[PDB]
């Protein structure tokens, strides 16, 4: 079965370097005409192609970012890797890696990994109205209708959302559990 | 580089309608076009390749076409399973995605219930809205009753009236 | 608006591909630019082969690679600071 999975650091600070890993099975990157690439996407935004690597180690980078990206492959481990230096906040997004459909003249991306979200920030796990990092889970009397748990927005580097009803608040990172 | 313009970012539609999404490329991309569907919090699903080749498993109500720089995607009978964002992609010279077109469903103009606290704008339609030091988040169109919601004296300006509701 | 080149021909006796095209006579010197891109197994960007030359030909031997991919060409014309649209060429596979 052809599968692909992306591994990432989770939360990473500015100016650092990002190490992304695409682990796959089901096929081989040594096979002629095979290739894998990266694509990123921020909340409510479109898809952005980053880089792509071929079976012969020929590499392609998106010009806008070439200078910060380095893509490599290791057939003896079945992983494709991507490195992104001078990490900025704009770079907070979800990273995907996907292969090239194995047909001549076709370069559409047939199989994708679920993706890994990386948040670029210099903060700390700070634990109806509601912190860091996301997520959080607002339930009401331990559980349905007329409930409007809104999407979080970040003030000065902390997340804060709202949940209206017409509130059991958790936070896995700092093991908080406010059963208000 | 090659650019791909998908207009617009969204399109209000009703189930049962036939929907056509437009994708325009800056230069002839010789039918090397792919189409992808993406439901919230999920990886994109490849629908069409080579401008007109459907992936296996994809329902026949879907079809793509065009040439040169103009390609479109058509769904003959919109069904809930089809409400997603659709992206086109040129793969002639490396890769470029279009901006995306999110399908939203039409329904009766509904007025927003405001409840302020020492301010919630819940369940309205259409989606556009302007309110009057503070921050706002908006929800996605509700799946039960295609309404919207938003979070931030408290007043708004919505086309369900003209007299701005001030709470 | 600057004239667009015509009659884009691709030729190769042996494995020595050279492009030939037509242009009209102009009181100034028309300088052309030639680009080639391969497709099939790979999907490269358009890479320059002959930048701003005066003559109606361009040898692209050093841009052929992997007989499995087809090559496509396009050529534009310049006169002063204005340029022409690309004369896109048809496909090229085997010698």
């Amino acid at each position: 079965a052809v599968k692909l999975q992306e591994s990432g650091p989770g939360i990473l600070k500015p100016s650092q370097t990002l190490s992304l890993t695409c682990s796959f099975s089901g096929f081989s990157l040594t096979t002629y005409g095979m290739g894998v690439g990266w694509i990123r996407q921020s909340s409510g935004k479109g898809l952005e192609w980053l880089a792509h690597i071929w079976w012969d180690d020929d590499k392609y980078y998106n010009p806008s970012l070439k200078s910060r990206l380095t893509i490599s492959k290791d057939t003896s481990r079945n992983q494709v890797f991507l490195k992104i230096t001078s990490v900025a906040t704009a770079d907070t997004a979800t990273y995907y890696c996907a292969r090239r459909a194995p047909f001549y003249g076709n370069h559409a991306m047939d199989y994708w990994g679920q993706g890994t979200t990386v948040t670029v920030s210099s903060a700390k796990t700070t634990p109806c109205l509601v912190y860091f990092p996301e997520p959080v889970t607002v339930t009401w009397n331990s559980g349905s209708s007329g409930v409007h748990t809104f999407p979080a927005v970040l003030q000065s580097d902390l997340y804060t959302l709202s949940s209206s009803v017409t509130c059991n608040v958790a936070h896995p990172a700092s093991s908080t559990k406010v059963d208000k | 580089s090659v650019e791909m313009t998908q207009s617009p970012s969204s399109f209000s539609v009703s189930l049962g309608d036939r929907v056509t999404i437009t994708c325009k490329a800056s230069e002839d991309i010789y039918n090397r076009l792919a189409w992808y569907q993406q439901k919230p919090g999920n990886a994109p699903r490849l629908l069409i390749s080579g401008a007109t080749s459907l992936e296996t498993e994809v329902p026949s109500r879907f079809s793509g076409s065009g040439s040169g720089k103009d390609y479109t995607l058509s769904i003959t009978s919109l069904q809930t399973e089809d409400v997603a964002t659709y992206y086109c992609q040129q793969y002639w010279s490396t890769w470029t995605f279009g901006g995306g077109t999110k399908l939203e469903i039409k329904r009766a103009d509904a007025a927003p219930t405001v409840s302020i606290f020492p301010c919630f704008l819940n369940n309205f339609y259409p989606k556009d809205i302007n309110v009057k030091g503070v921050l706002n988040s908006w929800t996605d169109q509700d799946s039960k009753d295609s309404t919207y919601s938003m979070s931030s004296t408290c007043e708004a300006t919505h086309k369900t009236s003209t007299s701005p509701i001030v709470k | 608006s600057v004239p667009t080149p015509t009659n884009v021909t691709i030729e190769s006796y042996n494995m020595n591909p050279i492009v030939y095209w037509e242009y009209q006579i102009m009181p100034q010197v028309p300088v052309f630019t030639v680009e080639v891109k391969n497709y099939g197994v790979k999907n490269s960007e358009w890479i320059d082969a002959c930048i701003n030359i005066s003559h109606h030909y361009c040898n692209i031997s050093d841009h052929v690679g992997d007989p499995s991919n087809s090559l496509w060409v396009r050529v534009k014309a310049r006169v002063g600071q204005k340029e022409s649209a690309y004369a896109k060429s048809e496909e090229f596979a085997v010698s």
